RNA sequence: CUCCGCAUAAGCCUGCGUCAGAUUAAAACGAACUGACAAUUAACAGCCCAAUAUCUACAAUCAACCAACAAGUCAUUAUUACCCUCACUGUCAACCCAACACAGGCAUGCUCAUAAGGAAAGGUUAAAAAAAGUAAAAGGAACUCGGCAAAUCUUACCCCG
RNA sequence: GCUACCUAAGAACAGCUAAAAGAGCACACCCGUCUAUGUAGCAAAAUAGUGGGAAGAUUUAUAGGUAGAGGCGACAAACCUA
RNA sequence: GCUAAACCUAGCCCCAAACCCACUCCACCUUACUACCAGACAACCUUAGCCAAACCAUUUACCCAAAUAAAGUAUAGGCGAUA
């Protein structure tokens, strides 16, 4: 029916899906963190 | 939809997240069955406050105190002030030996001491 | 007791309160360790009193009688800490030769950056620590490109700074001809 | 993925063990078998298929009293709890096995045959020719694997040159050694194949997800295939 | 045979070792000096590490065979949790006793006098049942763990309210958290009963002997029944690290040493957890025998002989609705043999205090059918309980 | 939302706050008074119970100090109460038919005072101050008859009830919302509805040594008084509401009760008489009645326990326990 | 102390002692009605109630009976130039009850 | 009027408390806008539990009769080790997900019509067309693709599944 | 974090007839047959009336898993952040 | 007459020269920025396509260590495009 509310907040889910440990577990996430550091993002991970 | 810029504190998240996070206070004990906390007196820091009766020093210094040269304390200066007189005296008297530096004040190993310079096992 | 958190009742409400100078590094070196300890506690009491007065002034929307006293106390305490640290460092250098009181090492991180890793106190050996072993202190051969890109970015920043400085010098010389000599 | 098998217990016990459903997913999280998922919660009860398992500090033939015969969710047959000496075990109950009976497990092979008393376990060589058996083992000490389902039974067709020729429920001939221990009689729940599901929800209760709605055109594999009986499967190694 | 435990769940094997160690005379270069792991350098071999100082929270016990009280001979321990398979028959075989149905005539006749009856017996027992099953707590339906001990305590208090009629009832107390241990032999098998929990009636007057020397001697004709092919030591904790001691539950000088009656409860809220009546009766018999044997060994020494003075111990085992009564008379300490003088056990089994209790009214077709309260109340069970309580005093 | 009033509390000066919350005035000493007994036998029984719980019973576990309370003192109190009531049943016939409850819940819910909500959408609205007491006395005695009144219903005292100068939240006292219970230890259908005597055991958290270390030396009697007042007020109010009296229908007769607080070694005795339930502001604007709580200072029952001997047994404390148990309801003509 | 590495403790061992503490407190006027024997302080996060009690009993010689601490959170709602949130620092509010009336 | 309301969980993070200003509220004083100053105090929850061997067949449904199948959340023992105590974190609000002060979405416990929570009308007049309702002479489907809508709360069938 | 399917441990289902129900009437609750309104709307799918189910193949809270030459699907070429 | 209009700096771009970064204290790979317990998880492996050949299927330039010249020469290629 009505859409737009696909984001149901959940801190545990957010930290597990997007987090420092999750990024550093795999080499791809390390590359993502490296790209964010190179660009200069204030927030590198959720 | 979450503020990534804000600092992640113990006030955010579910009950487990809020309870597993602290503000930086050092632990003074441990948990046991029944979620029962046992406190360790030795782990609890003990303040050392001296007696301030008859202490002539005051928080401020009068502006009439003359200016003095600034000389930061160095290892060589400390050795000259403390160990050099005794070493020179023993050398002149002939009693000097290269095996009693510990007698002169040297510490071979910090192990076995309550206060160890390296690694520092004592608080300020 | 709780009276020490407040200034003298006669001095309460005064617009200005007289104060002396702050203890200097040489003056504090001239004193013994026990004297430094007692003076540190006295300065701590004075600093607590001044912080209480400042907070109450902010609460009552009135100017502090003498803000400079807090700065003087802070400077004196910093000088005392500096003197004590100098004595401790000299004694450590004499007895053991180590510069720092906390063991550390130069480690390459997972991102290829060389950092100073300060050791922590543990009970189990280093190899038996699961959480410590989970940490990576090496960079696989996919960070070299990012390191090169960061180096090039820093070089660009430095070149921009130098060129801007040269342009400013040229503009200054143009405005003031006599600076050529 | 993070898939840890629930089959982690290494010690036998009669206590029911909680089992985790798979839903047809393998350790990679992919659907490897379709039509599996859901169903009623079940606990697994370990079954000792090695009928001749003498307890420690003992040897030779023994006998066990059947304490109980009851239902098992993990299999179509019934499970008999029995006790021998100081050891209590679960086995597969035969067609006629109730409380108070005394089953006999033996490994003795003689020139004469045996009475073949229902649930008793005897070697194939000891068992008489043309006898109904169940829970046979391919190799000595391997454990019963080839007759387990409810109402299934094989027949000892032949005993030639120290080898036993049996007829599996699929009517295929299987040759094994004569020292393989087998249990006489038929397995319990003879009328298992006569059950009626009744409603589409009973399959869901048994954890059988419905088939896909896609229409697949039948090919050359379909149609009746009259084929000769496969050759005898022999595990006797020369 | 089938082996339990799949290799995926089993611990993974370590990775193969590098060949620098295999090569002789060559010192491997590892990351042991770097204090962290690097893929290129070889994996060091770490020597075993001992903590040195004893940390209670991180203590690892020595191997089982290195314990001081380790014996190759196996002792079969029976505790409160143990549930016998055969039940009463196995308990009789282990305890070397003969079973007699029905309570002793003396105990039954102790309450035949209407004077010994409690005033308003039926009303008081109904009030006790209603209080335990419905009025105990704020919950609509109190659970068994709540209403079984309450029932037992209220019945004990109601029986104890007869001190005016019998002054001897003031010479007894009730003790909780009392543990006793006894050890004996049966066909060269070492058995040990460790009874813990429950309520122990502690008195200073020993119970009179229920039976007579004529019956004690006539018990020789009785032969214990076997249950082949089931070993008598089945469903008992077989242990190798054990100690053999004869403890009566209290130190010397206790004012109330004699165990009069032991109250056992089956209060688990789950039917699988609750013991069967046969298992509960077997547990009662074993606990009574253990208490009697401990008292006999304390009084007459550790020697094996025929007790000139038999030891009488009573037991009441209940589940909140069903009761079982036992009077056990120990007559001998020579238990190794299967023949000779045997103990006695008068057992009354499966006495229902009530049939069912309705915590809420039953309404069918808008008409009340079953009012709240006990259904099928039987005062004979309470009369037998009162007789057991008053035994040795009235 | 309601304040959870804890009888055994770590709060400081909580006795005055509880007096304000219950409209109770505290008096010192005992209320004025309106076959042969063997004191030697009673002392022997008490010593036997104490020695059984301390020395005679062979513990199978290394009893720690934290466990010591539940290991020793609670069974000791239960067994002592049981033996004493059994021995005093001949002297007091009411104890024979009395019901002895071991660790049963006691609840009471009452409203006193009003507040103005400071913030939220409910700002500037009158909200009643609600309180809930959830107590589990170790041992209590219930009967079907009510004990005689200590003082008349209109009795007055010169001592004024203390008034708190701030909110109850500074006690500290916290608010929570859950089911409101009014319980006497049993449901309304129980014939034994009135109370005779309660027995309370202080927890390890409120022990004398810990209070001395925390500099709460003067707070021991405060804790005793607070626990006694809260428990007895809850019991009396629950009994009154079971009889049918509430804020708008105040009690026509006083409801009396007795409490014995103990820490295993020290005992204190309290008597409470509920004279009013109109604690709400509307019904208390013109209510002159005051609840009264009589109390006694804590005294040691014994000095030390050495081997098979008890040192310094307190016959006065034993006799006070005996008198509390021997108090009996009046008999009508 | 603050911003220091506490030595690790093992069973037995010596007592952790601090000689020159750097914990600075300030006695603040309560914003709401408080009991007479109640004093309110503002302290850093790294200071516990036990540490505050020892601090008061050793430095100022104030008898202390009970200490209750809470963490007060500063407002981050304010937006400065460039629409960037400015974080008001958080602190710890401590309530101390005098131990001798 | 009461669709609710109160509390917890989840979520957000100071977001109608005081003072000094009144930008601003889909009008407007209110204040939710600006600055400064206060605050939420643990008993309620989170944060737990030494080792090696070993034990655990008997459902819940008031669990008592029967009655089943889909076969079921809710246990130990033996030995060794173990004197020591009340730390830390959450506690505010008119609040979350939908670009909004959005008629949408939102899990539980209690209340079952309220003891708690709110206001459909800025003022006037009563044109057309439009929307939601009420009532209607006589006829009662003659309307229409079709009894669509509304009212009363029928009978007998056919095709497909 | 929506949704398709699955895994682990949880929760809810008033009342009436019959009780043996993938049974009937009928609230919470789920879904969405028909009509009207709205069509830059209150809403990038809603409101009112009227409807189907409502002890089961039901609804639902939390955590985890299946990732695009794919997943998943009681096949609608469905769903996989409008 | 409002709304408005106008500005000259901040700085940036291309070269040249020169091979740049690194730790007051504390915290930071677990839910990063979290004082403090029994692990063993460790890296390596042809790029493919768009496009051109007027479709497309073989094929289609992509700095690899000296500017220029040899030289778009030899040579390769559905001997076509082109290399
Ligand atoms: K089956
Ligand atoms: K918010
Ligand atoms: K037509
Ligand atoms: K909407
Ligand atoms: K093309
Ligand atoms: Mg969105
Ligand atoms: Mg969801
Ligand atoms: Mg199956
Ligand atoms: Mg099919
Ligand atoms: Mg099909
Ligand atoms: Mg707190
Ligand atoms: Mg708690
Ligand atoms: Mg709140
Ligand atoms: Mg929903
Ligand atoms: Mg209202
Ligand atoms: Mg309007
Ligand atoms: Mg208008
Ligand atoms: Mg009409
Ligand atoms: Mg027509
Ligand atoms: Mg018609
Ligand atoms: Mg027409
Ligand atoms: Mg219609
Ligand atoms: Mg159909
Ligand atoms: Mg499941
Ligand atoms: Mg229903
Ligand atoms: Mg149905
Ligand atoms: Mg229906
Ligand atoms: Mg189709
Ligand atoms: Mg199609
Ligand atoms: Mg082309
Ligand atoms: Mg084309």
């Amino acid at each position: 029916k009505a859409r737009g509310n696909e984001y149901q907040p959940s801190n545990i889910k957010r930290k597990n899906k997007h987090g420092w440990v999750r990024r550093l577990s795999t080499p791809a996430g390390v590359q993502v963190i490296l790209r964010r550091m190179l660009k200069g993002r204030k927030s590198l991970s959720h | 939809g979450a503020d990534r810029m804000s600092k992640w504190t113990s006030k955010r998240g579910p009950r487990s997240f809020r309870g597993r996070k602290g503000r930086g206070a050092k632990g003074i004990g441990f948990l046991t069955s029944g979620w029962r906390f046992v406190q360790i007196k030795e782990m609890v820091p003990e303040f050392v406050v001296p007696d301030l009766t008859g202490f002539k020093l005051k928080p401020y210094v009068s502006y009439l105190a003359p200016e003095s040269e600034e000389t930061p304390l160095t290892a060589a200066q400390l050795f000259s002030e403390a160990v050099a007189p005794a070493i020179e005296k023993d050398f002149k008297d002939g009693t000097f030996d290269p095996d009693n530096l510990e007698k002169y004040g040297f510490e071979p190993t910090q192990e076995g001491k309550l206060f160890q310079l390296y690694p520092r096992n004592f608080l300020r | 007791g709780l009276e020490e958190f407040f200034d003298d009742p006669k001095n309460w409400g005064q617009e200005k309160v007289k104060s002396g100078a702050a203890w200097t590094c040489q003056q504090l070196r001239n004193k013994s360790n026990e004297d430094l300890h007692k003076l540190w506690y006295v300065l701590l009491k004075e600093r607590n009193m001044l912080l209480t007065l400042e907070q109450e002034a902010k609460r009552q929307r009135l100017p502090m009688p003498s803000p400079e006293r807090l700065d003087k106390v802070v400077d004196s305490m910093d000088a005392l800490d500096k003197v004590v640290q100098e004595r401790e460092d000299a004694l450590r250098l004499l007895q053991t030769g180590q510069e720092r009181a906390r063991p550390g090492a130069w480690r390459r991180d997972i991102f290829g950056r060389i950092i100073w890793h300060k050791f922590k106190q543990w009970v189990i050996p280093w190899h038996l620590n699961k959480r410590y072993n989970r940490k990576r202190f090496f960079a696989l051969p996919y960070v070299d490109h990012f390191l090169r890109l960061e180096r090039e970015k820093r070089a660009r920043i430095k070149a921009r700074k130098e060129n801007l400085e040269r342009k400013k010098a040229k503009i200054l010389l143009k405005k003031f001809p006599h600076l050529a000599e | 993925a993070n898939f840890v098998s629930w089959k982690s217990r290494t010690k036998y016990t009669i206590t029911p063990v909680k089992m985790r459903k798979s839903g047809g997913r393998d350790h990679t999280g992919r659907i490897r078998v379709h039509g599996i998922g859901g169903g009623h919660k079940q606990r697994y009860r370990m079954i000792d298929f090695l009928r001749f398992r003498p307890e420690e500090t003992k040897s030779g033939p023994f006998e066990e009293k059947v304490i109980q015969v009851r239902y098992d969710p993990c299999r179509s047959a019934d499970i008999a709890l029995v006790a021998g000496g100081s050891r209590k075990r679960w086995i597969i109950a035969t067609e006629n096995m109730q409380a108070g009976d005394t089953i006999l497990n033996s490994n003795h092979i003689g020139r004469m045959a045996v009475a073949a008393r229902e649930g008793d376990a005897h070697p194939l060589g000891a068992l008489p020719v043309g006898t109904l058996i169940n829970n046979v083992e391919s190799e000595p000490g391997r454990g019963a694997q080839y007759i387990r389902a409810a109402g299934t039974c094989g027949v000892l067709l032949r005993k030639v040159n120290g080898t036993a020729i049996i007829q599996l429920p699929s009517k295929r001939q299987m040759q094994v050694l004569e020292t393989c221990v087998a249990t006489v009689g038929r397995v319990s729940n003879v009328d298992h194949n006569k059950r009626v599901i009744g409603k589409a929800g009973r399959n869901r209760w048994l954890g059988k997800r419905p088939n896909s709605g896609r229409w697949h055109r039948k090919g050359g594999w379909a149609g009746r295939k009259i084929r000769p009986l496969p050759p005898m499967k022999s595990y006797v190694k020369l | 045979a089938y082996e339990w435990g799949v290799r995926s769940t089993r611990k993974s094997e370590p990775p193969p070792l590098d060949r620098v160690y295999e090569i002789p005379g060559l010192e491997p270069i590892t990351f042991a000096g770097k204090m962290h792991f690097v893929p290129w350098l070889a994996r060091p071999i770490f020597p075993p590490w001992d903590r040195g100082y004893k940390d209670p929270r991180f203590y690892r016990s020595p191997p089982l065979h290195e314990h001081p009280l380790y014996k190759d001979q196996a002792c079969y321990i029976f505790h409160h949790r143990c549930r016998l398979l055969e039940g009463v028959k196995q308990a009789l075989w282990l305890t070397k006793t003969k079973l007699i149905e029905g309570l002793p005539e003396k105990v039954l006749s102790l309450v035949d006098d209407p004077r010994n009856h409690i005033e308003n017996q039926d009303e008081c027992v109904l009030n006790v049942i209603s209080h335990a099953r419905l009025w105990q707590t704020t919950e609509e339906i109190p659970k068994r763990e709540t209403y079984c001990p309450v029932i037992v305590d209220n019945l004990i208090q109601l029986c104890k309210s007869q001190i005016l009629k019998h002054p001897s009832l003031a010479r007894r107390i009730c003790v909780q958290n009392s543990t006793f241990s006894a050890t004996w032999n049966r066909e060269s098998l070492l058995l040990q009963v460790r009874g813990s929990g429950g309520a122990r009636l502690s008195t200073k007057d020993p119970l009179p002997t229920i039976a007579s020397r004529e019956e004690i001697e006539a018990t020789k004709n009785h032969v214990l029944e076997t249950f082949y092919p089931i070993s008598p030591i089945i469903d008992l904790h077989e242990c190798n690290i054990y100690d053999v001691k004869n403890d009566t539950g209290f130190q010397e000088g206790y004012p109330y040493p004699y165990p009069h009656t032991l109250y056992l409860l089956d209060k688990a809220n789950l039917r699988p957890h609750r013991l069967q009546p046969d298992q509960l009766r077997a547990k009662m018999i074993l606990f009574a025998f253990g208490s009697a044997l401990a008292q006999a060994r304390l009084l007459y020494g550790n020697d094996a002989k025929v007790l000139e003075q038999p030891v009488v111990v009573q037991s009441v085992g209940t589940d909140g609705r069903v009761f079982h009564f036992l009077v056990f008379q120990l007559n001998t300490t020579d238990l190794d043999c299967n023949e000779g003088v045997k103990n006695l056990a008068w057992v009354d089994s499966d006495q229902l205090l009530y049939q069912h209790f309705w915590c809420l009214p039953v309404i069918k077709k808008r008409v009340v059918v079953e009012p709240v309260g006990p259904v099928g109340f039987k005062p004979e069970t309470f009369r037998k309980f009162l007789a057991l309580y008053l035994h040795g005093a009235a | 939302m309601k304040y959870m009033v804890y009888p055994q509390t770590f709060a400081l000066n909580a006795d005055r706050w509880y007096q304000y919350f219950t409209k109770t005035v505290f008096l010192s000493g005992l209320p004025p008074p309106p076959p042969a007994l063997d004191l030697a036998a009673l002392r022997a029984v008490a010593c036997d119970c104490l020695l059984q719980e301390h020395f005679y019973l062979r513990r199978r576990r290394r009893v720690h100090r934290y466990e010591e309370s539940e290991v020793i003192s609670l069974p000791f109190l239960d067994q002592l109460v049981s033996t004493l009531v059994g021995l005093l049943s001949p002297h007091n016939p009411a104890l024979a038919a009395a019901a002895l409850d071991y660790r049963c819940p006691v609840h009471f819910y009452w409203v006193r005072g009003e507040e103005i909500i400071p913030r939220g959408h409910r700002r500037g609205r009158i909200d009643d101050l609600r309180y809930q007491i959830d107590d589990k006395p170790n041992n209590q005695i219930r009967i079907s008859k009510q004990l005689a009144e200590f003082v008349p219903l209109d009795y007055s005292v010169p001592i004024e009830i203390p008034t708190i100068k701030c909110k109850p939240d500074k006690l500290p006292l916290f608010k929570r919302q859950y089911e409101n219970h009014i319980f006497v230890g049993s449901k309304t259908a129980d014939p034994c509805c009135y109370g005779h005597t309660q027995f309370h055991l202080l927890p390890d958290k409120l022990r004398r040594e810990r209070l001395l270390r925390q500099n709460c030396a003067d707070q021991i009697e405060v804790v005793f008084r607070a626990n006694a007042i809260a428990s007895l007020f809850a019991w009396t109010g629950a009994q009154a509401m079971y009889q049918g009296f509430w804020s708008e229908a105040d009690v026509t007769r006083p409801f009396v009760s007795q409490a014995v607080i103990t820490d295993g070694k020290y005992f204190s005795f309290f008597c409470y008489q509920l004279n009013t339930l109109a604690l709400t502001t509307q019904a208390d604007q013109n209510n002159p009645r005051k609840n009264i709580c009589w109390g006694t200072q804590s005294k040691p029952l014994y000095e030390t326990i050495e081997d098979n001997d008890v040192k310094g047994f307190n016959d006065d404390v034993l006799l006070q326990i005996v008198h509390f148990l021997l108090n009996r309801p009046k008999e009508e003509k | 102390a603050r911003n220091v590495v506490y030595p690790l403790y093992r069973l037995g061992g010596p007592q952790l002692r601090v000689f020159r503490t750097n914990f600075f407190i300030q006695l603040v006027r309560p914003g709401v009605a408080q009991p007479e024997d109640t004093v309110q302080f503002r302290i850093p996060m790294e200071m516990t109630r036990v540490d505050l009690r020892n601090y008061l009993e050793g430095i100022y010689n104030v008898p202390v009976a009970a200490v209750r601490t809470r963490v007060q959170h500063g407002s981050n709602k304010r937006r400065d130039h460039r629409n960037v949130r400015i974080k008001k620092p958080d602190y710890k509010v401590a309530y101390v009850q005098l131990a001798h009336g």
